[PDB]
Order: structure tokens, then C-alpha cells, then sequence
């Protein structure tokens, strides 16, 4: 009755906190319906080949390293059915226990709008069309090529020619196998991107703390407790005193339908940063640095984590650099308006004992010299800086 | 609720097409409330020999916000006579009589129903045409089936449609002797009259009690094809009325002239919270109770009769205490 | 001898009875109710959060709340439905699929009202709309999915770029002209 | 201003153009984007080699080495554009040189012209 | 003076004696009570 | 703000506001403007 006339506060809250869930529900069916993909190719066991990509497979719904990073992170289990029931018995609390504290202070977790087996099963669709993204204009077409196929045709894009990736192909697949295996053993207190999972998994712990902490606040009163109250006073003063209750518990929940307004707001722009990453990294090979990875970037994958998503980048790392000396491009002396500029890739002076001042073509991101021919060169207009060179001659020169 | 039944306008002012939640007296939806029925008297060929009523004077009630009543509505339809259960005749409305006191107790022989040092009577005279309230303190006469007298079994009152209900005349206090002839009006204060033009449309009519006196409604003489209540008396009863109950009223007419007479139903009022939707001629054609089902309070949280589809938290069940426990000691035990 | 065991925010959570037993004491538990609302047809189910469906019974007797009664739940009341949201009141198990609903229950599931009397609203599932499955073969062919017809379609986006600029006057806001508040 | 190749941003499908006009508080934007349906599959080659010299490949520029069924020639090879089925004959203008690949595929007959 | 004119109310609102250039939402005029309007139900006379 | 320049005169004796006195508005001194935005006075419209 005391509560009666304070009018339509419990109501807007209640309307503030419905139109807030409203609106995750909308972000999540919007990051979803941008997350499918129209065609992809059944994950059978084995697929990747002799890319050990296990971890990502799905065990007969969840990945590997999905369910790793789901039991690694300190979350209470929610009951979401015969949740009220469990907290029945409840034996001896665990830790002010917040999943059976709804059913005492008064608020309510409610489920998520998708099961973890739809969500896997988007997470594995997207993984099936990783492969086959469509080395040209690939929006609207499908080739289904083998997972080294397109690793392969990925590496010979960023400066590694084909001879190399022909030479090295179990080296390769090895070198991928091994960065792929260290993630097994990395979900630790040095990963940064699994502290930030927990953090958000603490940040919406201490939400709800928050809610059940100040039931116990005792807002200049005789007594936290309202049947307490009012078996101690009478009417004149226990009007005065359950008021005081009243308008302490109305605060509370106000701040509280602010801190959630302002942390939905920010996860809706978070979840557009998320559709971003996954149209441009995970769905094809990225050439802006930093945006994906480290490094240069190769090929992303992602899995659902506890209240977002997961992106693993593998990028390629150079180390044991070299100096060598290298032409701007190369003129025939007889002809001096004829010239060639590398593609995609260095002149460099070889000292493969042999001829003086010959000149090879090597990769932009791997030391290999290959032979100058007109697959590795273009024909340019002669500059001031361009080699003449009399003898020897590379075969497009003559 | 849904078509305004039993609402007390707010007796202060009024809107114009608007919907508002507004916190005043009203009834449960639905309530079903207590049913009265009058009937006519006991007669053989052209002789009325007594009268026929329930036990309503013997059921007395609590008042503690007052209440609203629903006079003829079961009229122009083919019901049944009382005392003659295979008599089918067209129903005509008929007015409820009360008796609101602040202490009761027993009557002679120990018979429940008794009104002490004042209590205010509400009864319609005039064959059905007026209607009069006063406190005169109620004295029980000693006679022949009479309260203070040998062989009584309940006052009642009673009047004759042969000579009484005349359409020269309408005899204006013939349902006054009546009652007067069980109680001696003793030391009596303001003595009222209101009045009503005859029809067979459905009319409401309340009271209530506040520091200002009690407090009548109706809704005859603001809207009367509608049901709106509105206030049109105040009394200058300042006692706290506690209890109140119905006077049986029998109709002394001849055994081959009988009518059946609607039955009123009696509703109780609470203090709630109700949405009221307000039409452009300012009358309140329809309603909300808000506590009524979670529909309800869905509809009085945004405050209009119109909700989005969708999924809403509504207030939880609390399991309720099935026992008690305790625990204490003596005080040491004495040393005989 | 302190028999009062209390937990870190000041509540009791066990007491040592006089007969010589530890005894954990819990509190009350409310059970979190729902209403599924369908409005262009009227109908309504209720939802009762996470409880499984032996705790709840068609009057509710056992319980009380300020709300003076349950929602109408007319000549079908069949047993309460479990659901793996919860316990359910006033849906039928319908085993069908949808591509979306206007009312999702939670987890997969959705309320269907039975549009065009209205039935009683039924308990269907979202269901995931597989993409078009092309298999790799085993050769050094592969298969190609191409388009053999198109169309055009357009998106609409809008991109807020102002609010409404409002300048409000302070000191006729708070006094509004009576020389006495200025 | 440009018509932009990253998926998703623009509109949903392949973005083409887009339109923009006033709104109460902001911009309205119509992207136009072209959405395929009637998908078909066919059986594709990575590349094509000549198989008396082969050292001389070819790969599709901006499309696909299809196999035709046009009531011809055995194991003939089309071109088509990589977002529409159209085969047509392969030429000099839709393939381009590329070094030799295990995976492509080594021609005896009928030979397109850029491998003769 | 703050209270002589809306320019002195500006310079004393930023407290300086030189205010930047812009436009400046100042104080608003008021409508005057031109007349009166009484209505009431009374008659009481006295009886002479 | 927006008034139509027919409720405004040169000393706006019919209303009233704490703010002592007007702006100087010397010489010039011609009809109020009327604008899109409102009546303006000490503007001279320009055609600029």
C-alpha cells in the first residue's frame, strides 16, 4: 500500500529492463543472419587433410576448443529449467550463490534466445565455407577446393612464389600443424584474450551482486528486514521507516536500469565490430595489417564463447632476415626502351657461383631466387634508375 | 469492469477522451456481491393475510469502505413471483431499503439485529417515487409480532398497491407508517427526501463515509443510460458506521394481482487502482482493475488498453508459511 | 556455543536446535512468473521460469501472490507442459518448425498462435536453415556452385547523424516569473 | 561515391550502388545489391596445360574453366564468369599465363587458342 | 550590473568581462495579467 | 525565438521579465525583421 502511491516508478523499470532485452535479442538475430553463409561444404572427419584442424571439427555439437574455453572460464551455471528446484535443497550455499538468489531478492536471468546447438551449428557452417570463399569475386559462387588448396593459393598471394610452396609442402602443413597445436595448452592467466572473457563473465557476475548486496542495506532504519519492522513499531512510525526502505530499493534498481542501458549500448556496437571481423577475416584474407592479426594474415577461424565470439588469426611470421642488393628494374642496352619491373617480388644479384652480374627474381616475403622469365615480370616505361644491362639477357629482355 | 459497472466518477472534476490510472473506491471485477429479493405477501382471493420475507434482518454486514447496488436489472423480462414458484410475469424494478448503524446487538428474545443510540435509515417511499434518510434513533415497540412484543419473528415493512400506489396520488409515506409501526422514532435528527421519476431502466446507486459525512450516489441525475455514479448527498452522520443491513420489504397486493420485483445485488468497495478510459462527452464507457490477472496489470503498466505482443515478467508466487516454530526456556522451576 | 552461524552479508544460514542437531536454514523461495501475449488474436499462455512443472498446479493454492488470479486457461486445460525453458501453462506440443517468431520462449523455442475462436497457442521450435551443401570431390576437378538467374534488392539503412538541439531558460524553468523563488 | 568490394557493409548480397537522401535526424541509404538464386553445379579445372608442352598453362581470369555439354566435341572446356552461368569459348581476353600446377588439368585436343 | 540587460547577464553567467562571439539563449519575456476574472455561488443578504 | 513581429514593439511594456532594460538599438532604430528563424531586431536585411 506504501509502495501504492508511489505511482508508475516499478513500471518504468520494468519497461526500461524489457525493451534493454528486446534489443539484444535484435542484435543477436541481426549478428546472426550476417554471420551465415548461402553455401558450404559438409565438415566430414579428416577435413583440413594434412592440416590438423581437429580442434575445430565438431564432436558427434560443440567444437574441441569451443568446449575447452567454455570449461576453462569460472561461470555459474544457470538454471534455465528445474533451476528452481535445484536451489531447493541447495545443501550449504557456494559463495552467495546468484543463480538462487533470483528466487530470493526478486530479479530473473533469463535464457538466451539461441541453443548452444544452433549457435554450433552456425559456428560449423561458417567453418565449412572457409575454404571455398572464391578466389574471384567471390560472393555469389562456390568452388568446393580442398582446405590446402586454398592455404596454398592464400600463401602465394602474400610473396611466396610457387616453386617454394611446391617444395615445402609437408614443412608447410607441419609449420601450421604446430602453430594450431600450442592453442590447446594457452588458455591461461597470459592470455589476454581469455582474461578478457572472464572479465566479461565478472562484469556481469557483479551486476547481478550488486542487485542482491543492497537488500542487506539498512538505509537509516531500525532494520533492514520489513517484517521486522513491523512487528517492533506502529503505524505512525513503521510508515516512516518502510518509506525509507522504499525509496533506498528504488534507487538501487534506478541505477541499476542505467549501468544495463549504458553496458547494452556499448555491446551493440561491439557486436557490429564483431560482424566486421567476421565479413572481413574470417570469410576472406585480409590485406590491411593489424586489423585481423598479427603478421600477415592468412586465414581466421571463430567459435562462440561465453558472451560473444572467439577469432583465432593465423598469420605468417618471417624471421632470419637477410640483406641483399636489388635493381628498381632492367633495360636492354642495345634497346634502351625496353625494360622490366618484378611482379609481386624483388630483382636481386645472385652469387649462385656463377656468371658476374646476373640477376634472379625472388618472392616479397620469402628468399628463394627462381630464374627471370614472363611469368614474375612486366614491361614498364624506362627510368633513370633502371640497370643497362649487355650481357645474359633474361629471356624477356631478348 | 470491461463496460464500467459500478464506477464512482472522481467527484472533483472530469476529462475528455484520455485513459488514466486513477486510484479511488471501487468494486472487484468479477465480484459477484449478495443477491436481495422483495416479494409480495401472503393473500387469499382479495385479502392480504401477512407478509413474506427472507432473514435479511437477521444478516448483518460490515460496512468498512461501503458499497455500490445494482437496482432492476433483470426488468421488461419474463421471470417468476416468489411465493408462487409456477407464476411466470413480466419483472418491474424495485428499490432496496437500508439500515446502517454504528452498534449492534440483540433484539428481545435474544434475536440478532438490533441498532443502538443512532442509526441512519435509507428507505423509498412513495410506491417507488421518492426517497427518504434520517437518523431517528429507533425505539422497538411492545405488542402483537412486534421487536419489543410477544411472538416476534423480523420487522418489516410493506405497502398496498390497491390503495397506496394510487395514480392520483402516491401515497408518500405509507412505507414510513409501515416502519413506524414496529419502531417509535425517538429524538430524531435531519429527516430527508429525494426524488425519483418512474422507469424500468437499470440505475446504480452507492455510499460511502468520510470526515465530510456519508456520501451518496447515483446515477440518475447525471447519467442515466449509462451508470456512472455521482455524488448528490451528503448527511451530517459523523459516527463511524461499522455495520448496515437490508430491510425486508413485502408487497400487500391482491393474490390474482401479483408482479415480480428485480432483485438488487450489493458490491462492496475496496481501495484500488483501476484504468479508466475516458470517451469526448467525459463518461467512463469502459475500465481496468489492475490487480485483477497479470493481463490486467500489463495493461495498467503502460497504461492502455492496447499491448505489444510479446513475452512479459509479471509478479512471482511467495510459497506460503505452512507451520511455525519456536524456542524459549523457563525461568528456573519454583522450589516446593 | 555461538548457535547462530550466519554467512558474510549478515544472514543466518544455520542454528544448533536445543535437541542436538546442526540445522541449515534457507529462505522462502518465490516462483518467477511470465505471460506470453499474442495480441492480434488475444491470446495468452504463462510461463512459469524455471521450474519444473511438479511445484505448480492449475489453482496454485499452495502459494500467494498480490494478484488475485490466474489467467483464464479455458476448457483444454490439459496437464502443465514441460519445456527445457520451463514449465508451461496454456501451450500444446506441436513437434512443428519455424523460420522465426513474433514470441521467442527462449533457447529455440517460439509460441505460435493459431492465426487464421483461436485455438490454444502452440510450442514450436526455430530450426536452422541449412546453406546449400556442395561436397568436395576426390579428384583434381572440384564442384562449383553458380548462379543460373538473379535479381536485384535493395537495403535501407538509416544513420542518425543529429538530436534536437534545446536550449532551455533556467531561471523561468525553476521560478517561472514569481519574483519571490528568484 | 565508389561501389565497394567488402561484403556486408554496404548491403547484404554484392554491393553495386547505393542512393542516399535526408531523413529527420540523419541519412537514408538504398543500397542496391545483386542476389543470385537457381544455383547449378558443375564440375571445374583448376588450370589447363597443353600436354605436348607442358610448361604452357593457363588459368580463368575473373570466372571458371567449366566442362561443357553442349551436344559437342568430349571433354571440352568452357569459360564462364564467376557470378553468372554463361559458357563461352576460352580466349586470350579471360585466361592469363601461370607456371605449371600438379592439379591442372593436361589438354592433348582440341587445344583453346591461347595454349595452340 | 548582471541584472541590467541580457549582455550583462551573459558576462556575468561566464563570470569575464569579454564573452565570445555566438548566439546566447537569455531570459524570456513574460505575458502581464491584463485583468481579473472572479466567479463564486453567494447571495447571503441580511433581513431588515 | 518565433514571433511574428506583430506581438513585439520597441519597449514591450505589455510584458514583463526580470532583466531590467533592452539593448541600446540606437540610431537606426527602424521596424522589427521578419525572418524565417523569427523577428529579429538590429539586423539590416542585406541580400547578401
Amino acid at each position: 500500500q506504501l509502495l501504492r502511491e508511489y505511482g508508475q516508478f516499478c513500471s518504468k523499470i520494468n519497461q526500461a529492463l524489457h525493451g534493454a532485452n528486446l534489443r539484444q535479442d535484435d542484435s543477436v538475430r541481426n549478428l546472426f543472419a550476417s554471420v551465415k553463409s548461402s553455401q558450404s561444404s559438409p565438415i566430414i572427419p579428416g577435413f583440413g587433410g594434412d592440416f590438423n584442424l581437429t580442434l575445430l571439427e565438431p564432436v558427434s555439437a560443440r567444437s574441441a576448443i569451443e568446449d575447452l574455453l567454455f570449461d576453462k572460464v569460472t561461470i555459474a551455471d544457470p538454471g534455465y529449467m528445474q533451476g528452481y528446484d535445484d536451489c531447493m535443497q541447495q545443501g550449504p550455499a557456494s559463495a552467495r550463490d546468484l543463480i538462487c538468489a533470483q528466487y530470493v531478492a526478486g530479479y530473473k536471468v533469463l535464457p538466451p534466445l539461441m541453443d548452444v546447438n544452433m549457435e554450433a551449428a552456425y559456428t560449423s557452417s561458417l567453418l565449412g565455407s572457409i575454404a571455398g570463399v572464391g578466389w574471384t569475386a567471390g560472393l555469389s559462387s562456390f568452388a568446393a577446393i580442398p582446405f590446402a588448396q586454398s592455404i596454398f593459393y592464400r600463401l602465394n598471394g602474400v610473396g611466396i612464389t610457387q616453386q617454394v610452396l611446391s617444395e615445402n609442402q609437408k614443412l608447410i602443413a607441419n609449420k601450421f600443424n604446430q602453430a594450431l597445436g600450442a592453442m590447446q595448452t594457452g588458455f591461461t592467466t597470459t592470455n589476454e584474450a581469455f582474461q578478457k572473457v572472464q572479465d566479461a563473465v565478472n562484469n556481469n557476475a557483479q551486476a547481478l551482486s550488486k542487485l542482491a548486496s543492497e537488500l542487506s542495506n539498512t538505509f537509516g532504519a531500525i532494520s533492514a528486514s520489513i517484517g521486522d519492522i513491523i512487528q517492533r513499531l506502529d503505524p505512525p512510525e513503521q510508515d516512516a521507516q518502510i518509506d525509507r526502505l522504499i525509496n533506498g530499493r528504488l534507487t538501487t534498481l534506478n541505477a541499476f536500469v542505467a549501468q544495463q542501458l549504458v553496458r547494452s549500448e556499448s555491446a551493440a556496437l561491439s557486436a557490429q565490430l564483431a560482424k566486421d571481423k567476421v565479413n572481413e577475416c574470417v570469410k576472406a584474407q585480409s590485406k590491411r595489417s593489424g586489423f585481423c592479426g598479427q603478421g600477415t594474415h592468412i586465414v581466421s577461424f571463430v567459435v562462440n564463447a561465453p558472451n560473444g565470439l572467439y577469432f583465432m588469426h593465423v598469420g605468417y611470421y618471417p624471421s632470419n632476415h637477410i640483406e641483399v642488393v636489388s635493381a628498381y628494374g632492367l633495360c636492354d642496352a642495345a634497346n634502351p626502351t625496353n625494360c622490366i619491373a618484378p611482379v609481386n617480388g624483388y630483382f636481386i644479384k645472385t652469387n649462385n657461383t656463377r656468371i658476374v652480374d646476373e640477376w634472379s627474381y625472388t618472392g616479397s616475403s620469402f628468399y628463394a631466387p627462381e630464374p627471370i622469365t614472363s611469368l614474375n615480370t612486366k614491361y614498364v616505361a624506362p627510368q633513370v634508375t633502371y640497370q643497362n644491362i649487355s650481357t645474359n639477357l633474361p629471356p624477356p629482355l631478348l | 469492469v470491461s463496460k464500467a459497472d459500478g464506477i464512482i466518477y472522481p467527484q472533483g472534476r472530469t476529462y475528455s477522451n484520455i485513459t488514466i490510472t486513477y486510484q479511488g473506491l471501487f468494486p472487484y471485477q468479477g465480484d459477484h456481491g449478495d443477491m436481495y429479493v422483495y416479494s409480495a405477501g401472503h393473500a387469499t382471493g382479495t385479502t392480504p393475510q401477512k407478509l413474506f420475507v427472507a432473514n435479511y434482518s437477521q444478516d448483518v454486514k460490515q460496512f468498512a469502505n461501503g458499497f455500490v447496488v445494482r437496482i432492476g436489472a433483470a426488468a421488461n423480462s419474463t421471470g417468476t413471483v416468489i411465493i408462487s414458484p409456477s407464476t411466470s410475469a413480466t419483472i418491474r424494478k424495485i428499490y432496496p431499503a437500508f439500515m446502517l448503524g454504528s452498534s449492534v446487538g440483540n433484539f428481545s428474545d435474544g434475536k440478532m439485529g438490533r441498532f443502538f443510540n443512532h442509526t441512519l435509515v435509507l428507505l423509498p417511499d412513495g410506491c417507488g417515487t421518492l426517497l427518504r434518510a434520517f437518523y431517528c434513533i429507533l425505539e422497538p415497540r411492545s405488542g402483537n409480532h412486534c421487536p419489543a412484543g410477544n411472538s416476534y419473528t423480523s420487522f418489516a415493512t410493506y405497502h398496498t398497491p390497491a390503495t397506496d400506489c394510487s395514480d392520483g396520488n402516491y401515497n408518500r409515506n405509507a412505507s414510513l407508517n409501515s416502519f413506524k409501526e414496529y419502531f417509535n422514532l425517538r429524538n430524531c435528527t435531519f429527516m430527508y427526501t429525494y426524488n425519483i421519476t418512474e422507469d424500468e431502466i437499470l440505475e446504480w446507486f452507492g455510499i460511502t463515509q468520510t470526515a465530510q459525512g456519508v456520501h451518496l450516489f447515483s446515477s440518475r441525475y447525471v447519467d442515466l443510460y449509462g451508470g456512472n455514479m455521482f455524488q448528490f448527498a451528503t448527511l451530517p452522520v459523523y459516527d463511524t458506521i461499522k455495520y448496515y443491513s437490508i430491510i425486508p420489504h413485502s408487497i400487500r397486493s391482491i393474490q390474482s394481482d401479483r408482479k415480480a420485483w428485480a432483485a438488487f445485488y450489493v458490491y462492496k468497495l475496496q481501495p484500488l487502482t483501476f484504468l479508466l478510459d475516458f470517451s469526448v462527452d467525459g463518461y467512463i464507457r469502459r475500465a481496468i482493475d489492475c490487480g485483477f490477472n497479470d493481463l490486467s496489470q500489463l495493461h495498467c503498466s503502460y497504461e492502455s488498453f492496447d499491448v505489444e505482443s510479446g513475452v512479459y515478467s509479471v509478479s512471482s508466487f511467495e510459497a506460503k508459511p505452512s507451520g511455525s516454530v519456536v524456542e524459549q526456556a523457563e525461568g528456573v522451576e519454583c522450589d516446593f | 556455543q555461538q548457535r547462530f552461524v550466519y554467512d558474510a552479508y549478515q544472514n543466518l544460514v544455520g542454528y544448533y536446535s536445543d535437541d542436538g542437531n546442526y540445522y541449515c536454514l534457507r529462505a522462502c523461495v518465490s516462483v518467477p512468473v511470465s505471460v506470453i501475449y499474442d495480441k492480434e488474436t488475444k491470446t495468452h499462455a504463462t510461463l512459469f521460469g524455471s521450474v519444473a512443472c511438479e511445484h505448480i498446479s492449475s489453482t496454485m493454492s499452495q502459494y500467494s501472490r498480490s494478484t488475485r488470479s490466474m489467467l483464464k486457461r479455458r476448457d483444454s486445460t490439459y496437464g502443465p507442459l514441460q519445456t527445457p525453458v520451463g514449465c508451461v501453462l496454456g501451450l500444446v506440443n506441436s513437434s512443428l518448425f519455424v523460420e522465426d517468431c513474433k514470441l521467442p520462449l527462449g533457447q529455440s523455442l517460439c509460441a505460435l498462435p493459431d492465426t487464421p475462436v483461436p485455438g490454444e497457442m502452440r510450442l514450436a521450435s526455430i530450426a536452422f536453415n541449412h546453406p546449400i551443401q556442395v561436397d568436395q570431390l576426390n579428384s583434381s576437378y572440384f564442384k562449383l556452385s553458380i548462379p543460373t538467374n538473379f535479381s536485384f534488392g535493395v537495403t535501407q539503412e538509416y544513420i542518425q547523424t543529429t538530436i534536437q538541439k534545446v536550449t532551455v531558460d533556467c531561471k523561468q524553468y525553476v521560478c517561472n516569473g514569481f519574483q519571490k523563488c528568484e
